[PDB]
């Protein structure tokens, strides 16, 4: 067929020339296509060979019978359009990718566009050419460090480049100026904080196999009993999943709850203060009398902005039956089997838990602090990134006044625009989506006639309805096949970041670790955790420098008789002709001695020659 | 006036008292296309292929 | 008694290329016989596009996670041209550094870089290259212009790869010059000292000796930089990862030549050959196996990204504890003696 | 179809068997062969050896 002498000259045409360079439909002696010819010089061709093969069987090549040329078959172009559309605009901006704009204008486009330019990407229509200016952020990506911004009133699309991250840049030498370096030293600081979500659970979804197809009807449960079971393995995935996730939340409880004994003499609410830091605003209710909810202010604050929480779907689901509307989508979703269980923990108790675990570290006799008071432990902590201990004795109502502060800002910084919550808010969005496309995959023909099987069953015969029903039973076992794929790819990411969020629980607010970079940013301080829906909150204190002066410093010296000294977290400054040290952040002069400073029996060779020095 | 017809794909929106307002033809332009695939009158800011 | 420096490269994988499937292109070429059966499965086009794009808001936001890692407390003065400053304490460092200043221009990279991606053919830019060397002249018999012509086809990344050179030589810096804002502080020569002296080393072997420990780093430098001519382990990984990318895109491209049980794999001939009443079925059978195909390639990817997010931690974790800081963690930056 | 699904849920279990070995490697190298000055990660608290 399509191939051959023979053929039938019903509908006659004319012969017409080979045209090479545009894309044209051949009818080659039967051969039907579409592509691009090409004149070349072919010796293969023998007498009895006229067609060119590949491994798959497409025709790359022929020779003509009345001429003697030869010539190659190509496709031409095939894709798609890249479109960037703002908010409110007229008509979004375009982009050719890997295309330039004489070929798009000539070729795949009939419209007299007044903008257009050539891009490393490709042919830009709709946009100005900026690129000589850079933005932090911006919402239209488009690759290769490019993005387009939109300003309002030509064209308000603008194509500039994009730079997220930069460096800070100071006035001082690259050099050694004098034999002594040119460094800056802070000399006032505060405390800051920072809030940070990890998810750590995923709401449980239950979908009943038996009801998702075959809702009520008969005939499609006994056809449906032929493919065999075809459930169990669903519900073992679903109940796996329900296990891991049950098993997470316990190895959750386990860390916060791991090595923590308090006092019998609390009552969280007379006791709530140390040291004149206020910390009802992160405490629930410890003692005798408490109502069911022992979530702190924070806590409720976070949870009066979520609606779909472990309490909001049982509302949602007994606000099904009866009632005054029942428009809501969760109950049409239970009527047809997918419904979503709580977990096994109640979010009262992790609140409670988390209410220990903050007060463990406030009252004696100190089980998250190795035993060590609240501000003791806060001055060691300072102390520990180069700061003496004078101006933190000195100092300490003025550290309690900053992190009061701090506390106030992360506690109404939630109330405009927060930031933990865009990721509580996107997970509960990206479930509701999931949940409403397999909602709306019931309402797919499938090849048949009608989406619905009551219709088949009430206008067809029983084996044509039989013949319909087979090929929805196929694609919602296929549908349900692929949302069971897609759960345990979401629950591996899930596991992969609550053992991080558990590790950092373990390792950032019951205990304090060398590992620095790794709770916050280099100047770390004190890291506390909330209960948060679905995950938890951190709070992290950190070390911030307000001011800062020019000083020269010095990395070492070397005294007489061939000996030579190197300090310790801090640097060697001179003062009205005299050698003394500082610290690393801080600016403080203060004597040498011995508990700073490191003993070598060897003289260097760049070190500063001071014969001065009156230390043993 | 007279114009002739044809079988296309056509949104439509209903009002509360069940009276179209607005409508959009997807193969008339690349932002009725954009619209016609969201669903929607106002789509949100992004990169639609 | 006596002791030498030596070297090693490791080589781990933190991003991927972000591979974009159109149903309709893949399935229906240019015909509307079939375009008319494919509307049936409306919902099952818009769930690939979906994953597809959710793989690569995940991949970007690993590649801006990277980046803030790397961009993390960086404090440089504004008098650094990088080409007269190059070298510290007889320890050279001319082909770990790119161009860093108000001097540079489109080249940013190192020449251990560049000697890097010369070997490379299959990158972002060698992609592009590709899509730009495809129809329009420079005949594209390639098979990337034949996927592409299909609806598979392979977006760049947010940030170029000059970004990250320039990031990378930016936080090279920081642990160079002063200020040291890379190691709390401390000079690079001290800096090693003490590192030495924290295994067991005297500070008089250490102090009397420096020009030796100057000539072994630099013996080790250019060991590391002449090793590239054989086949070490990271270029073997480097061309395994895009190996596997090219197999997985053509073991999906030669599905389109599979029956699946009907008549043929064109529709060119199922429509030229048979009436619709019959063409329907014909088409509906593989329609059904370029869907599963497509299903299961998205599997394989949603699986795949799940190892490349792991291995992304890892190199994050290990860039903020082993080479802006020095962590007091045994056997976990090297073997046990580890430096720097 | 059931080959496919078996192959797929194989692959899926993969990334957490390997996840649990990297952290049984890290906590063989970080516990056995070493003592590391970090806190609630060997054991509970008050860990030796
Ligand atoms: C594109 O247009 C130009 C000019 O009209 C023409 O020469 C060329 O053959 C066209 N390309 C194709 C593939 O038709
Ligand atoms: C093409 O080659 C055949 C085989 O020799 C010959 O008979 C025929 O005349 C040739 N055609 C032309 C136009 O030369
Ligand atoms: C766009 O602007 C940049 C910077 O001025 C320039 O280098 C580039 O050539 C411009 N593009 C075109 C197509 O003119
Ligand atoms: C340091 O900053 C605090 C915060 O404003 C201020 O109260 C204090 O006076 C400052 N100290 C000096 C010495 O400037
Ligand atoms: C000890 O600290 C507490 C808490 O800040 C304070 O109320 C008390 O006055 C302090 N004691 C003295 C003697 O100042
Ligand atoms: C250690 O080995 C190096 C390299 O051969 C040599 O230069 C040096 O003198 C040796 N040191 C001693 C103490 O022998
Ligand atoms: C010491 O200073 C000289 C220049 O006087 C310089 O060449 C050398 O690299 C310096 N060494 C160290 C360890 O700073």
């Amino acid at each position: 067929i399509n191939s051959g002498t023979t053929c039938s000259n019903d509908l006659l045409y004319s012969n017409t020339e080979i045209s090479t360079g545009v894309c044209v439909n051949y009818d080659l002696y039967g051969i039907t296509g579409q592509g691009i010819f090409k004149e070349v010089s072919a010796a293969y061709y023998n007498n009895w060979q006229n067609l060119l093969y590949d491994s798959n069987g497409n025709i790359i090549g022929f020779k003509d019978f009345l001429t003697n040329k030869t010539y190659t078959i190509l496709p031409c172009y095939s894709g798609r359009v890249s479109a960037a559309f703002y908010q409110n605009s007229s008509s979004p901006a375009l982009l050719y990718r890997n295309l330039k704009c004489s070929y798009v204008l000539n070729n795949i486009s009939f419209i007299s566009q007044p903008f257009y330019f050539d891009s490393y990407l490709g042919c830009v229509l709709n946009a100005v050419n900026l690129t000589s200016y850079s933005v932090s952020s911006c919402d239209l990506r488009m690759g290769s460090g490019f993005c387009i911004d939109y300003a309002l009133p030509s064209s308000p699309y603008r194509f500039v480049t994009f730079e997220p991250f930069n460096v800070s840049f100071v006035n001082d030498s690259v050099e050694t100026v004098g034999g002594l370096f040119e460094i800056q030293i802070p000399t006032n600081f505060t405390i800051a904080g920072h809030e940070e979500f990890i998810q750590t659970s995923s709401p449980k979804v239950t979908i009943d196999c038996s009801a998702f197809v075959c809702s009520n009807y008969a005939a499609c449960h006994d056809l449906l009993s032929e493919y065999g079971t075809f459930c169990d393995n669903i519900n073992s995935i679903l109940n796996e999943v329900n296990d891991l996730l049950d098993i997470t939340q316990l190895q959750v409880a386990n860390a916060l709850m791991q090595g923590v004994t308090l006092s019998s003499n609390l009552n969280t609410n007379l006791h709530s203060d140390v040291d004149n830091i206020d910390f009802k605003s992160l405490l629930g209710c410890l003692g005798s009398q408490c109502g069911s909810s022992s979530r702190s202010p924070l806590e409720d604050l976070l949870f009066n902005k979520v609606k779909l929480s472990d309490v909001g779907f049982v509302e949602a689901y007994n606000n099904c039956t009866g009632g005054s509307e029942i428009r809501d989508l969760l109950c049409v979703q239970s009527f047809n089997g997918i419904k979503v269980l709580p977990p096994i923990l109640s979010e009262t108790q992790i609140s409670g838990y988390t209410t220990a675990a903050t007060v463990a570290a406030m009252f004696p006799p100190w089980s998250a602090a190795a035993g060590v008071p609240f501000p003791l432990n806060v001055q060691y902590r300072i102390n520990g990134l180069g700061v003496t201990m004078d101006v933190l004795n000195k100092n300490q109502k003025l550290i309690a006044n900053a992190f009061n502060k701090a506390l106030l800002s992360i506690q109404n910084g939630f109330t405009a625009t927060p930031s933990a919550l865009a990721k509580i808010q996107s997970v509960v969005n990206a479930n509701a989506q999931a949940l409403n496309s397999l909602l709306q995959q019931l309402f797919n023909k499938f090849g048949a006639i009608s989406s619905s099987l009551q219709e088949i069953l009430s206008r067809l015969d029983p084996p044509e309805a039989q013949v319909q029903i087979d090929r929805l039973i196929n694609g919602r076992l296929t549908a349900l096949n692929a949302y069971v794929s897609q759960q345990l790819s979401d629950i591996t990411l899930i596991k992969a970041g609550a053992s991080r969020a558990i590790e950092k629980v373990n390792e950032c607010v019951k205990s304090q670790s060398p590992r620095i970079n790794f709770c916050g940013n280099g100047n770390h301080i004190l890291s506390l955790v909330q209960n948060a829906p679905y995950g938890l909150l951190f709070i992290h204190f950190s070390y911030k420098p307000t001011s800062f002066k020019t000083v020269l410093v010095s990395p070492g010296l070397c005294l007489s008789g061939d000996r030579g000294i190197a300090p310790k977290q801090g640097y060697f400054i001179k003062q009205n002709d005299s050698w003394m040290f500082t610290g690393s952040s801080y600016y403080y002069p203060e004597p040498i001695s011995d508990k700073n400073v490191v003993f070598m029996n060897s003289c260097s060779v760049n070190f500063t020659k001071a014969p001065f020095i009156y230390l043993n | 006036w007279v114009t002739p017809l044809s079988r296309r794909q056509y949104l439509l929106n209903f009002d509360e008292h069940g009276v179209i307002t607005n409508a959009v033809d997807c193969s008339s332009s690349f932002l009725s296309e954009i619209q016609c695939k969201t669903q929607s009158f106002a789509p949100n800011t992004g990169v639609y292929d």
